[PDB]
């Protein structure tokens, strides 16, 4: 059994919800940010925002909503996290103290159903009457206010539409009522129904089904002088009221589709909506003497690509992002003389999706250097990271980033990027490809709306300026890159695996590596191999380059005339998108076999499978601990440990460790961030969370594993949710209890509770044996 | 002598049906249930009974 | 699909996203496996087929010769190309063995230690899959057409039988009490499904031309009987409100339980409501199918649409549940497919028919 | 130039010769070598002379399609695609499709289509496993004596 220890070097960043309201107090305007795991809860003052709280939740907050019941002096707070652990939470402090007392909690997760698509979807009746949960296609959970549970008891009422895009409650409403937009075959419908608690069922809703634009997206519930409901497609918005049918096709909205939206008014006469290309439009309900008039959409400006915001007050909006740094922006009366009225007040940093990370010691010190490429389309750049606290530096490439590797000969990074044009083409704005300070195109022999162009930059690892930047074949996807040399010769190469993208196909059949070499300032290609499908995957194997084309490991070696001649292959994987080594092993990570130990025999000259796991989990990635350790990240927020058991039996990898990490894992990389524990593997995640794995002793896991069940025994959770199911492996056909995986952040949580809660984690050596044992643990990050 | 007779395969009683080609010398026993078919070959004296016969002996040579 | 990894790593789509579509890929992709074979062993035709809930590696198949044949579907040889290789056998030198047909073979769920296999030498066999000898067996009456055991139930263990009664009988797996029965049908039961959304509902389809779900807890008989008109051909409940113009041969509810799909004798299948037993309506075309037995045929789990593989003539029919399109017809079988069991982890499906053959489809790339 | 293949192939089948006269079967081969399309066009010929209703076309037939598959291999991949029909026109396996007279020419066609299925099951039985299925069915479930 393996032994390892789980540690949060950096908290996730990337906000997933964000809400508005009275929750600290009656008079506080807060602003609660639901970071992946990290509740921040805010107090809106006249400038900026104040920070109150910060708990962290045992569970991905999926759901986040503020509601009053009735006889509440102050809000309550809903939160539903993505294994359906429901809490109904209070803000009560006590001078100095703060606590979020649980006032109701439950696990609202259905043994058997399909999740929805369109993702889980959580509201509110407007009067506090109910809580509506979309969580499976065909179900709509309901768990009653009303009725003052403190277990959430919830039920579900079936809904015959089976694939619903979105749903809210109406305003103004004598009883429950849903409008929801829901596709059949026939298309989008915009459908209400009347929910009954005592005969827990729906009923005939105010007005009939209405056929929508087939892209219609998001309803949005229009207060009580309008009453009805807003639907947003990508073409064009239109409003409901039963009889009263508004419909606007502003072009302005065409360009992109509208993701989210924010009420600024009590009364609903003004709303932001957020596109997927930071475009911040303003739609206005003019009314008259009430009923509504006329919709009109005006463009206030641009700001990050918003997975949320929110209007705090006095023109302050709060534009939570995934994809970029969170902003606090300022809505002007009158435009910037370049047509856009938002002004940035204040940018909260934003680990974005860490897509790719390399650890380097740059300034030739002792210490790490994370660098990482963050972010998406507008937002991508390179953050590198350092202790000093965490210092973060950005570099705004204006591109996605992809891939990154550290040529210390060249002294420059090679960094993979993407950035969108849209006609022969154009670029959509002056990205960092466009800007190097010289630029190349490749000039390939081998093959002869919007588009994907692909970049290799070389980026000085001094300034972090664009040194080169050489564009690839058109309609060309960079997916890996590599510096290395190859075979005997002395040169570096960055050696780049692309793959040949046509809409005409869904795996791409044709690929090359290009074997570039980075001198004198130019970016001179060295060699080209056409490969038959897509390079996802490639490394150094002790001099030769191991590449992963679709399905097929397969082995080049570096001749003497500098070209790329295939020496071995493997075909047993559906795709192998995840290569590293360690000697002569391979660990193959597949689409869904999920890992293959694989073995380069030299004195024969091919691969031999060493052994596989045979459970079916959809990798994301993948690393080699030690020797006879497997470290995997699985597509459900998984890490799973392998191990090369002690036959035929003995071809199975053994997953000797499990760990529910709540987060998706993009890159692993050995390395540490510093100057008791062996290895040190940093991972990068999609909400921004830097994470650090390493391999414990046995009995130091086992006497933490007891800290571990302390702990649990004392600190209580937020939603009242059981640490052990929280950290439980979950995927949608398995689910067992955590093992191999010290939780590190609960272990070093034992530093910020008083001494009587440490002496109760500790009766049964003395407590500050234990506070230096944590001490030392907490020494690695 | 019965023309309809019990299945040896699912035990279905007077499921099986026998059709005799006397055209090609060959009688093919086929069970209405469970689709099993077997063909034997048939003179002018043989029967049903005898095709049945056929098929029952060829189960138990198979299953030796 | 390059779009759809970006979109993962990039955190745009969920995750889940790439998997339904990819399992939704995967099964589009459905053809004759190129490098996969399956061991033979059976001497008579295959008349059902279950891989193991749990952990999907081993498949039991039951043949009209009376043997069971446990498989090893995992390939646990280095190369490309691996058989199926069968782990054990209740052949014919078995004490145990069937005297005739097994007509339904089911993984006990929960647990791979156990299985059962149901025959037309009229019992129910418990057997323990370590020792491979009969822990139980259940007698009956009258040959049994088919049996299924709750895929929910971690507080009852029942296994619902169907025999050539007109009576669905409860066989208790705890303290063996088979005296349970259910009224209401009258002619043979082909077939009968636990409801994997409720534990204690059971549909049972019968030659009445009827589908009945059982509440077994309830005193007071079927709850729902399906009726194809849903009303519009109203009569008071003596013959009328019929699932199907033929024989009801084959039940599948849903991945989600939420819903039932009825396959009978007169070329029809139809999807149903599970809670009010409501047809939906949904048109599937023409469903050849002309067994006077049990028909068995199953439904996809974890894709982006759910699929149906029934047998068809002798190839296996896909089509999408909720919309009734015609996927494919998965077709390399020589006689008659009794059988098709799909493998949910990669989207695999075998096939048995009477060719003596299980053919494996794989999908391509 | 589909004219003058449906031709020839018309003289090669319709003559009921014993054996395949052999210069205009190598105007065949080559003709057959030209182009794939035209190939497959020429295995539909033959698909649509085995339905018809005489011993020695079906015969005719038969040998040509012989002569292909041990010469094409595009064409092994087109006759598996349909190998069921394939031994269904042959074999006269199913007896609601038996074969036409005379009685000379079908015994022929027989033993003639047993001979290349056991020479095609040791020759391309392991690229084409759904020929080793064919083969093992007519060997058991048929009980085809490939000894006669
Ligand atoms: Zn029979």
């Amino acid at each position: 059994m393996s032994y390892n220890y789980v540690v949060t070097a950096q908290k996730p960043t990337a906000v997933n919800g964000c809400v508005t309201g009275h929750f600290t107090s009656a008079e506080d305007l807060n602003l609660l940010i639901a970071k992946n795991t990290r509740l921040e809860i805010y107090v809106v003052t006249a400038e900026g925002l104040r920070p109150v709280k910060e708990v962290g939740m045992y569970g991905k907050i999926a759901v986040m909503e503020l509601f009053r019941p009735k006889g509440e002096s102050k809000d309550l707070l809903f939160i539903l996290t993505a294994k359906y652990n429901a809490c109904i939470l209070e803000y009560k402090q006590s001078g100095e103290s703060i606590d979020i007392i649980t006032r109701a909690h439950g696990n609202v997760q259905d043994r058997i159903g399909r999740p929805s698509e369109t993702g889980i979807i959580g509201i509110i009746d407007p009067e506090c009457r109910m809580i509506g949960l979309r969580l499976y296609d065909g179900l709509f959970k309901v768990i009653p206010l009303d009725r003052d549970n403190k277990e959430l008891k919830a039920f579900n009422i079936r809904l015959e539409e089976l694939h619903v895009i979105d749903v809210k409650f109406l305003y103004g409403c004598q009883a429950p009522t849903i409008c929801f937009v829901y596709q059949d075959p026939q298309g989008r419908h915009v459908k209400t129904y009347e929910v009954s608690l005592r005969e827990k069922e729906f009923n005939k809703g105010p007005w009939k089904q209405e056929n929508v634009e087939a892209e219609a997206s998001m309803v949005i519930a229009v207060p009580e002088p309008f009453g009805g409901a807003i639907i947003i497609g990508q073409e064009s918005i239109t409003y409901h009221n039963g009889d009263k049918y508004l419909a606007i096709a502003p072009p302005i909205i065409k360009q992109s589709t509208i993701v989210c939206h924010n009420r600024v008014d009590p009364n609903g006469s003004r709303y932001l909506l957020g596109d997927m290309e930071g475009r911040l439009f303003m739609l206005l309900l003019e009314k008259e003497e009430v009923t509504l008039k006329d919709l009109r959409v005006e463009l206030l400006g641009e700001t990050s690509i918003a997975e949320c915001l929110t209007y705090l007050d006095n023109g302050v909006v709060f534009v939570g992002s995934r994809l970029g740094d969170s902003q606090l922006v300022k809505l002007n009366v009158d435009s910037n003389e370049q047509g856009s009225y938002v002004v940035a007040m204040e940018t909260f940093t934003n680990l974005g999706p860490i897509v790719d990370m390399c650890v380097v010691d740059l300034e030739r010190q002792g210490q790490g250097q994370l660098v990482t490429c963050s972010g998406a389309f507008k937002e991508g750049s390179l953050r590198i990271i350092r202790n000093g606290k965490l210092h973060i530096r950005t570099v705004p490439l204006y591109e996605s980033p992809r891939k990154i590797c550290y040529q210390e000969v060249s002294q420059c990074f090679g960094v993979l990027s993407s950035r969108i044009e849209v006609q022969g083409t154009t670029a959509l704005r002056p990205s960092a490809s466009t800007q190097a300070l010289s630029s190349s195109v490749s000039s390939s022999k081998l093959f002869s709306e919007e588009v994907e162009v692909h970049n290799l930059l070389i980026i000085d690892q001094h300034t972090f300026e664009v040194l080169h930047a050489h564009q690839f074949l058109q309609n060309e996807y960079a997916l890996s890159l590599v510096s290395c040399k190859l075979g005997k010769d002395p040169n570096t190469y960055f050696i780049v695996g692309t793959a040949m993208v046509y809409p005409e196909e869904a795996e791409p059949k044709q690929g090359r590596i290009v074997v570039f070499q980075y001198s004198d300032g130019k970016l001179q290609t060295v060699a080209e191999k056409e490969v038959k499908g897509a390079v996802y995957s490639m490394v150094e194997f002790n001099g030769k380059l191991l590449a992963s084309i679709n399905s097929t490991v397969r082995l080049y070696e570096w001749t003497t005339e500098k070209e790329l001649r295939t020496e071995c292959n493997h075909y047993n994987n559906i795709m192998a998108l995840y290569l590293k080594t360690k000697g002569d092993f391979i660990l193959v990570g597949d689409l869904m076999r999920s890992v293959l130990l694989l073995a380069y025999k030299p004195m024969e000259g091919n691969f031999e499978e060493i052994a596989r796991d045979f459970n079916p989990n959809w990798m994301s990635a993948v690393e080699i601990l030690d020797d006879d350790n497997f470290l995997g990240a699985e597509n459900a927020f998984n890490l799973f440990v392998c191990q090369k058991d002690s036959d035929e039996e003995r071809q199975h990898l053994q997953e000797v460790g499990l760990f529910h990490l709540g987060e998706f894992v993009n890159v692993f990389c050995h390395g540490s961030l510093v100057m008791p524990t062996q290895g040190s593997v940093l991972f990068g995640t999609v909400n921004g969370m830097i994470g650090l794995v390493t391999s414990l002793s046995e009995s130091w896991y086992n006497l933490l594993l007891d800290m571990q069940n302390r702990l649990n025994k004392v600190i209580k959770s937020v939603g009242k949710i059981e640490h052990s199911f929280w950290r439980s492996f979950h995927t949608e056909r398995k689910t067992e209890p955590a093992t191999g995986f010290i939780d590190g952040d609960l272990i070093e949580s034992f530093l910020d509770i008083s001494r009587p809660k440490m002496q109760e984690v500790v009766a049964n050596a003395t407590a500050d044996d234990l506070i230096k044992v944590v001490e030392e643990l907490t020494r690695i990050h | 002598l019965e023309t309809q007779f019990t299945c040896p395969f699912c035990n279905h009683e007077k499921s099986c049906d026998v059709k005799m080609d006397r055209a090609r010398n060959t009688g093919v026993i086929s069970c209405t249930v469970c689709l099993e078919e077997f063909q034997t070959p048939i003179t002018y004296l043989s029967e049903p009974v005898d095709v049945y016969s056929d098929w029952i002996d060829a189960c138990e040579a198979a299953n030796q | 699909m390059l779009g759809f990894l970006s979109a993962r790593q990039t955190g745009l789509e969920d995750p889940l996203r790439l998997r339904r579509a990819e399992s939704t890929r995967r099964v589009l992709g459905l053809e004759l496996n190129k490098d996969r074979d399956v061991e033979r062993i059976h001497g008579g035709g295959i008349n059902t087929l279950d891989i193991e809930p749990v952990e999907g590696r081993y498949m039991l198949s039951g043949g009209s010769d009376g043997v069971i044949v446990l498989y090893d579907l995992e390939n646990s040889s280095r190369q490309s190309y691996y058989t199926c290789k069968a782990v054990c056998s209740i052949g014919r030198d078995h004490p145990d063995v069937h005297r005739y047909s097994v007509e339904t073979v089911q993984w006990y769920p929960h647990d791979t230690g156990m299985f059962t296999s149901s025959s037309f030498d009229k019992t129910l066999k418990v057997w323990d899959t370590n020792t491979l000898q009969t822990a139980d067996v259940f007698n009956f009456e009258e040959t049994v057409y088919s049996h299924h055991m709750s895929p929910v139930s971690t507080k009852h263990c029942l296994v619902a039988v169907g025999t050539r009664g007109p009576k669905v009988q409860l066989c208790d797996l705890k303290s063996g009490s088979c005296s349970h029965i259910l009224q209401g049908h009258r002619q043979e039961i082909l077939a009968v499904s636990w409801s994997p959304r409720y534990d204690y509902i059971l549909a049972t389809a019968s030659a009445d031309s009827r589908v009945k779900l059982w509440d077994v807890r309830r005193a007071s008989g079927c709850l729902i009987t399906l009726d194809q008109h849903n009303g519009k051909k109203s009569q008071a409940v003596e013959s009328a409100n019929t699932a199907h113009n033929g024989k009801v041969n084959g039940l599948c509810f849903t991945s989600d339980g939420l819903h039932l799909l009825t396959v009978g004798t007169d070329n029809r299948m139809r999807l149903w409501n599970s809670s009010n037993g409501e047809n939906t309506l949904v048109n599937y075309g023409k469903v050849c199918n002309n067994s006077k037995k049990g028909l068995k045929f199953t439904v996809s789990c974890g894709c982006s649409s759910e699929f149906v593989f029934v047998p068809y003539g002798s190839t296996i029919a896909v089509y999408t549940v909720y919309s009734g399109e015609q996927i494919t017809m998965l077709k390399g079988h020589y006689k008659t497919v009794d059988c098709c069991v799909f493998q949910s982890n990669f989207q695999e499906l075998y096939s048995g028919s009477r060719d003596c053959n299980i053919l494996a489809w794989v999908p391509s790339l | 130039m589909d004219q003058k293949l449906s031709k020839l192939v018309e003289e090669l089948t319709t003559s009921g010769e014993p054996r395949l006269n052999p210069e205009k079967m190598k105007e065949l081969k080559k003709i057959c070598k030209s182009s794939e399309e035209q190939l497959s066009r020429a295995y539909r010929l033959l698909i649509a002379q085995l339905t018809q209703e005489h011993a020695e076309i079906r015969l005719s037939a038969f040998q040509i399609v012989e002569e292909l598959f041990v010469r094409s291999h595009q064409f092994r991949m087109l006759v598996v695609s349909n190998f069921q029909e394939f031994l269904e026109l042959t074999l006269g396996t199913d007896p609601a499709q038996p074969l036409p007279p005379p009685r000379e020419a079908a015994q022929r066609l027989r033993q003639a289509t047993t001979r290349a299925v056991e020479g095609w099951n040791e020759k391309f039985g392991e690229a084409y496993k759904k020929l080793a299925l064919g083969y093992h069915f007519l060997r058991h479930n048929k009980k085809v004596d490939f000894q006669d």
